[PDB]
């Protein structure tokens, strides 16, 4: 539904924005 | 598919809502 497109630290948002106390694993770096 | 479907597509807080520990 929402329009979120992100990469990158993006991604390590949406994630730190969609649970954060939950954790949440970003595999591959850069 | 985390990179490829936000960098190029839209991840609905539904599919994030599955990368969380």
């Amino acid at each position: 539904f929402v329009n979120q497109h992100l990469c990158g630290s993006d991604l390590a948002e949406a994630l730190y924005l969609v649970c954060g106390e939950r954790g949440f694993f970003y595999t591959k770096p850069t | 598919g985390i990179v490829e479907q936000c960098c190029t597509s839209i991840c609905s807080l539904y599919q994030l809502e599955n990368y969380c520990n």
